[PDB]
């Protein structure tokens, strides 16, 4: 209800090294717990081997889809989809967890991380958290992507948990 | 334009 949580992240198999983010559980906590009981695998399944299916440089990475890999897909620890808790935290930095969505009341498992701040997106999309450790890893993975999101190389979640 | 979707890509 507290660790933060760790992402170890490698790119065509070459491991790059651990980002860690802060979760927001005192703004968020349902979306925060989700968030990090994904990443242990104390349900069974999450994060764990898990891709970015879509990156856009100048603007997020975004992953979580561990049942279907390309958007279709994902399920939170609440069941396929649960609410839009709030919307308090905006999307004001780069390296800012956000829920991904398919409109209201549709979270699952798929987020993304900022690379810029995205304030179109505040009252729509659930910020959680935000990157401590590894910035430099979140930005080395956005150069393997483009303006279609298509990546150039697998971006893999080798493990993930709590640190 | 600039959206993060679950299936519906939009522009």
């Amino acid at each position: 209800a507290m660790a933060n949580v760790f992402f170890n992240i490698s790119i065509n198999d070459k491991p790059e090294g651990r980002i860690v983010f802060k979760l927001y559980d005192e703004a968020v906590p349902k979306t925060a717990k989700n968030f990090r009981e994904l990443a242990t695998g104390q349900h069974g399944f999450g994060y764990k081997d898990s891709i970015f299916h879509r990156v856009i440089p100048q603007f997020m990475l975004q992953g979580g889809d561990f049942t279907r890999h390309n958007g279709t897909g994902g399920k939170s620890i609440y069941g396929e989809k649960f609410a839009d808790e709030n919307f308090q935290v905006k999307h004001t930095k780069p390296g800012l967890l956000s829920m991904a969505n398919a409109g209201a009341n549709t979270n699952g498992s798929q987020f993304f991380i900022t690379t810029v701040p995205t304030s179109w997106l505040d009252g729509k999309h659930v910020v959680f958290g935000e990157v401590i450790e590894g910035l430099d890893i979140v930005r080395k993975v956005e150069g393997k992507g483009s303006a279609s999101g298509k990546t150039n190389a697998t971006i893999k979640i080798t493990d993930c948990g709590t640190v | 334009x600039l959206l993060v979707t679950a299936g519906l890509v939009l522009a």
